[PDB]
C-alpha cells in the first residue's frame, strides 16, 4: 500500500511580492 | 505559481515543476500550485497569478510538498524541513 | 500541522508525516496537512500553525488517511477506524 | 500486472475526536 | 461520508470505502469525501457527519471517482458514467 | 508518468438525506 | 467537467478524461475537475455543471494537469506550457 | 528501483485561457 507523506516544507517563510500578473 | 529562492527549495527538497501546497497562517487560506525557482540568495517568495488572490506581501505562509512511497519505507520516512526567522534568513 | 496521541495513530494505521484530511464536523472546514505524533497517552488532537484558522479546542473533527493500491485488493480492503467518546476515550 | 488501474481508499480514520489545543504560532 | 445505493455504486464503479469528489450543481461547494454503501435499490445520497454542511436534501450533485494508471494506456481509458431522471431513478 | 483519470462518476443525482450525526 | 478544443489538449499534453485544476486569474477560486475533448479548431473553453459557478464567460483561467514520477526523472521534467492571447490564440 | 519516492509534477498547461461558455445545465 502507497502512503502520501511530507516531502519537505518551508516554515513561515513571508510573502515578498505578488502579482496578478504573471506570464510563465 | 510560487517563486522561490532556489536555496530554499534546495533544503526542502522541492523541485521546480513540483506540486506544492501554500498555507497561510496569517488569513487562513489553503490552496495548492506549483513551484518555479526564483533566483537563488534573493530570498523571494512570490505569489503570481490566480494565486495573488490568497496571499498578500508580508503574510506568513507555510510552503509544503509531498511524495507517495510504500507503507515499509513511509514508517522511517523523514521530510526536509527548513526554519526561517527575520526576513526570509533561513536558520 | 496536527499533532495527535501515538495511540490513536496507531489505532487507525495514520504513520507520523502521513498526509491526512481533517472534517470538521462543528463548523463544516475541510483541509489537509500532515500528522505529528504526541506523547502516548497524552490524548491531544492539537491543530497548529495555519490550521488554527479552521478549528478550535472543542471543536468535533474526523482525522483521515487515504493510501492507493491496485483494485482487486481495493475490493477487498478494510480501513483501520477509531471511535472516540468523552475525554478522546477510544473505543473498544 | 504492469499499468494495472490505482484507486486511492480511506486507510483509516479517528472518528469523532475533539480538538484540545489550537495554536496558530507553532514553530516545528 | 456519503451512502450512496450500491445499484449506483456498482454502474460508476464506485467502491466502497474509496475516495470520491462532490460537486454541487445547487449551490456550487465541491468536496472531498469517501463512499459508503447504502442499501441496494434504496436509491439514498445521504450527506453524513461534516459533509452535511455543504449539500442539503434535494440539492443535485455530481459524485466521482479518480484512479492512476500510465500514461500508455490512460490515451485510451473510459470512464463508467451513471445518468439519472427524475428522483435518482437511473436510465 | 503516471496520469490520474477519471474511473467513474454518478452524473446529476439528488441528494435524499443529510445529517450532521453519523457514526460509522 | 471543463470541455476543450482538442488542440489546446494536445499542445498541453492533456488527455481526455484526466483530471485538471483551473485556477481562474479574474476571481480567485481554484477548483478541480476533468478535461473533455472540444471540437478541434473550435477554441472552446467551456465550463460545465457544478464548475458554472466557479467561472463566467470572459474570465482568465489556468488549466493545468500534473503526473507523477519518480524523482530523478522528475529533476529534468519539462512540462507543456501552452500560452495564449486574443481569441484564445495559442502563442508560437 | 522498488520503493523509490514518487513526485507530483506539473504536466502541462493552458496559461491564461479565457473561458467562452459556462452552462450550469450540461448533461454529459
Amino acid at each position: 500500500m502507497i502512503r502520501t507523506m511530507l516531502q519537505g516544507k518551508l516554515h513561515r517563510v513571508k510573502v515578498t511580492h505578488a502579482d496578478l500578473h504573471y506570464e510563465g | 505559481c510560487c517563486a522561490i529562492d532556489q536555496d530554499f527549495l534546495d533544503a526542502a527538497g522541492i523541485l521546480e515543476n513540483e506540486a506544492i501546497d501554500i498555507w497561510n497562517v496569517t488569513n487562513g487560506k489553503r490552496f495548492s500550485t506549483y513551484a518555479i525557482a526564483a533566483e537563488r540568495g534573493s530570498r523571494i517568495i512570490s505569489v503570481n497569478g490566480a494565486a495573488a488572490h490568497c496571499a498578500s506581501v508580508g503574510d506568513i505562509v507555510i510552503i509544503a510538498s509531498f511524495v507517495t512511497m510504500p507503507d515499509e519505507e513511509a514508517r522511517t520516512w523523514r521530510p526536509n524541513v527548513a526554519y526561517f526567522e527575520g526576513d526570509n534568513e533561513m536558520k
